[PDB]
């Protein structure tokens, strides 16, 4: 099985460096060119650079040569990419992909590609967030009603969001996060019965483990 | 500064046939762009599919196939499965170095069309006393996986400070995203009427709400 696994990712201040390693396993690595590509969040693939198997020849992107340095250990079946400089813009999932030469030695494709190892470059620190209720505004009726919990200004990620400590369940959706202004925000909403709310309470809980925080907001009407 | 061009969105139904094409900015796509097709699956799943402009990965179904169409690089799908339901990436060659793509979402419906449920929340008193302001649209359960958004204010469209998140898909295998106004509690207080849209297949949702 022709397989790839990234290391080396994680959180870097700006101005600072990292080196990513992408080893291969189940082929031949030394007789096959290789490549590394990125993934900016919610954005498209852009290409990075490749190295042929003796290292005579790197094909780079342009505006990446001054802070990325490929290179690879054909003896232990690995490629690598030193990232210097980093900036705020290199945040991404990186990736190694294999080329696969066809016969003729006039056609290729990325055949074969790893998992990806993420890269977050910021100089935030660690922020708890601030949590908000959503509730709707003062209020024409429905059968259900849509209530949330805006989980706004946190860093590092994850956060972890609950409603009644777990107890509802059904129906609950916590979106992506967003980064703005350096730090992440994200929200939740949960779907409860017109008759139920506001009669009985509607709490979102947020944790952020790297704050060891945890906070408890009830939703109220407007 | 080459650009490579790609249909933001496709729909097709299983068993039908789908074209998706890529445009160089430099001219015509000739064979020494070498166009590759890359499929990206759910959790970032990549995989080639097409090399060399018209070469099949080793491996890949017949149903896949490329070639060139006017000026263009082309990737077609000869009986679409559901499991083709994905984001494919064109890569061009420009003699040294590759240029990806915007990628095509490609949806192979295998559940009903569903509009969104869109709901549009007002900023909290709490945030307000910290003289900010953000309104969050939460959109969810709609198929397929594809949505614009825009907010207005006054009649004003929003050029600065929204932010909408890509599509991601629920436990019940429709789709959900969430689109935030950022404000200052001034501007909140300045204005009156206030709008999240959300286009659809080609309609819109609109939920609107009045300040105060
Ligand atoms: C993207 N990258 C893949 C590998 C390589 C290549 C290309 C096309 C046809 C080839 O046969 C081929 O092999 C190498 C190299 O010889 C020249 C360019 C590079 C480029 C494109």
């Amino acid at each position: 099985e022709v397989k790839f696994l990234e290391s080396g990712g994680g959180l870097v201040q700006p101005g600072g460096s990292l080196k990513l390693s992408c080893a291969a396993s189940g082929f031949d690595f030394s007789r096959y060119w290789m490549s590394w590509v990125r993934q900016a969040p919610g954005k498209g693939l852009e290409w990075i650079g490749e190295i042929n198997p003796d290292s005579r020849t790197i094909y780079c992107t342009p505006s990446l040569k001054d802070r990325f340095i490929i290179s690879r250990d054909n003896a232990k079946n690995t490629l690598y990419l030193q990232m210097s400089k980093v900036r705020s813009e290199d945040t991404a999932l990186y990736y190694c992909a294999r080329i696969w030469i066809y016969y003729g030695f006039d056609a290729y494709v990325m055949d074969y590609w790893g998992p990806g190892t993420s890269v977050t470059v910021s100089s935030a620190k660690t922020t708890p967030p601030s949590v908000y209720p959503l509730a709707p505004g003062s209020a024409q009726t429905n059968s259900m009603v849509t209530l949330g919990c805006l989980v706004k200004g946190y860093f590092p990620e994850p956060v972890t969001v609950t409603w009644n400590s777990g107890s509802l369940s059904s129906g609950v959706h916590t979106f992506p996060a967003v980064l703005q202004s350096d730090l992440y925000t994200l929200s939740s909403s949960v779907t409860v019965p017109s008759s139920v709310w506001p009669s009985e309470t509607v709490t979102c809980n947020v944790a952020h483990p790297a704050s060891s925080t945890k906070v408890d907001k009830k939703i109220v009407p407007r | 500064q080459a650009v490579v061009t790609q249909e933001s969105a496709l729909t097709t139904s299983p068993g039908e046939t789908v074209t998706l094409t890529c445009r160089s900015s430099t001219g015509a796509v000739t064979t020494s762009n070498y166009a590759n097709w890359v499929q990206e699956k759910p959790d970032h799943l990549f995989t080639g599919l097409i090399g060399g402009t018209n070469n099949r990965a080793p491996g890949v179904p017949a149903r896949f196939s490329g070639s060139l169409i006017g000026d263009k690089a082309a990737l077609t799908i000869t009986g679409a499965q559901t499991e083709d339901e994905a984001i494919y990436f064109c890569a061009l060659w420009y003699s040294n170095h590759l240029v990806f793509g915007g990628g095509t979402k490609l949806t192979v419906l295998g559940q009903p069309k569903s509009s969104p449920s869109v709901t549009l929340f007002p900023p909290s008193s709490e945030e307000l006393e910290t003289n900010k302001a953000t309104l969050v649209c939460t959109i969810t359960d709609f198929y397929p996986g594809v949505v614009t958004v825009d907010w207005k204010v006054d009649g004003t469209p929003v050029t600065q400070g929204m932010e909408t998140t890509q599509p991601s898909k629920q436990s019940n295998n429709k789709y959900m995203a969430s689109s935030y106004l950022t404000l200052t509690a001034r501007a909140w207080e300045r204005h009156s009427s206030y709008s999240c849209q959300v286009t659809h297949e080609g309609h819109t949702v609109e939920k609107s709400l009045s300040r105060e």
